[PDB]
């Protein structure tokens, strides 16, 4: 199949606080390996996953300089875009990075993307052709120009179409037991009377991976989509997701009901009935 | 400026059986600012030894956390989440359903 | 790996 490493940045200045919180994670696919907090003991890159661990020196030394690097930047940034919108100077706000790469299942460069927020907002974006940019207003027209001047999409594009799919492909390799694996989801369907006339269906999905997949419940094949309580995929914590689908039945009618399952880990979807 | 309110969900990282260690998971997701406090509860009580993700985000940029702590559940020792962030008005409270 | 070098807005 086809996969993708991102690296998410974020950066929350705290005025009279000391200088802002920094944080980056970095993924391959649903699986994070890497993490730095500027609040954190070590001041370094560190790892996320076994098979990330014994990289070596020069790896871990090379993050941890790069990720300083994001650090400082991002320092600045906060500073520039209150001047850019004229902020006052004691409240708190937050800048938001990703970018990363996608490869096909050939393992080629498949895309790759560079997204920028101010305070939860779109700011500026790498388009997909990886030589312009989107400018979500008007201060982000100043960046928009700034940076195509400094020809910082050209870089971007040589990272993008370079390092991060070479390296992409390394870590695969490296986490071949981990990353490249599919874990179909355990399924069960559990049953709780809400009162005398009426019961809670629940579906459940157990221990997958990836994170992509998808809960439906039908009535007599009739998609229930509007009466269908639906909670976000959520992490176990040990690198597996779960999720649930639950519609309330009127009692004596569980027979009507079935759950369907998709997962790449499913060789077909799976259909749950309450029987 | 921009604030979303924290979508929270309290589980157990395995299916949940008496006198069988496990985790208790609080997950909190859609928040923004990232600011925000969670602690998990025994029995009314903060529980101390609780660790979390590294802050990450989603799609539409807002944040996600996974709080945890290693728990042995009992057939009657109660467990929640208590959440507070500048989106409520008040610290909400959700109680671990030990099923569902 | 992360990219190197980073730009200011």
């Amino acid at each position: 199949g086809s996969h993708s490493m991102r690296y998410f940045f974020t950066s929350v200045s705290r005025p009279g606080r000391g200088e802002p919180r920094f944080i980056a994670v970095g993924y391959v696919d649903d699986t994070q390996f890497v993490r730095f907090d500027s609040d954190a003991a070590s001041q370094r890159m560190e790892p996320r996953a076994p098979w990330i661990e014994q990289e070596g020196p020069e790896y871990w030394d090379g993050e941890t300089r790069k990720v300083k690097a994001h650090s400082q930047t991002h320092r600045v940034d906060l500073g520039t875009l209150r001047g850019y919108y004229n902020q006052s100077e004691a409240g708190s706000h937050t800048v938001q990075r990703m970018y990363g790469c996608d490869v096909g299942s050939d393992w080629r460069f498949l895309r790759g993307y560079h997204q920028y927020a101010y305070d939860g907002k779109d700011y500026i974006a790498l388009k997909e052709d990886l030589r312009s940019w989107t400018a979500a207003d008007m201060a982000a027209q100043t960046t928009k120009h700034k940076w195509e001047a400094a020809h910082v999409a050209e870089q971007l594009r040589a990272y993008l179409e370079g390092t991060c799919v070479e390296w992409l492909r390394r870590y695969l390799e490296n986490g071949k037991e981990t990353l490249q694996r599919t874990d179909a989801p355990k399924t069960h369907m559990t049953h709780h009377a809400v009162s005398d006339h009426e019961a809670t269906l629940r579906c459940w999905a157990l221990s997958f991976y990836p994170a992509e997949i998808t809960l439906t419940w039908q009535r007599d094949g009739e998609d229930q989509t509007q009466d269908t309580e639906l909670v976000e995929t959520r992490p176990a914590g040990d690198g597996t997701f779960q999720k649930w689908a639950a519609v309330v039945v009127p009692s004596g009618q569980e027979q009507r009901y079935t759950c369907h399952v998709q997962h790449e880990g499913l060789p077909k979807p799976l259909t749950l009935r309450w029987e | 400026m921009i604030q979303r309110t924290p979508k929270i969900q309290v589980y157990s990282r395995h299916p949940a059986e008496n006198g069988k260690s496990n985790f208790l998971n609080c997950y909190v997701s859609g928040f923004h600012p990232s600011d925000i406090e969670v602690d998990l509860l025994k029995n009314g009580e903060r529980i101390e030894k609780v660790e979390h993700s590294d802050l990450s985000f989603s799609k539409d940029w807002s944040f996600y956390l996974l709080y945890y702590t290693e728990f042995t559940p009992t057939e009657k020792d109660e467990y929640a989440c208590r959440v507070n962030h500048v989106t409520l008005s008040q610290p909400k409270i959700v109680k671990w359903d030990r099923d569902m | 790996i992360l990219k190197e070098p980073v730009h200011g807005v």
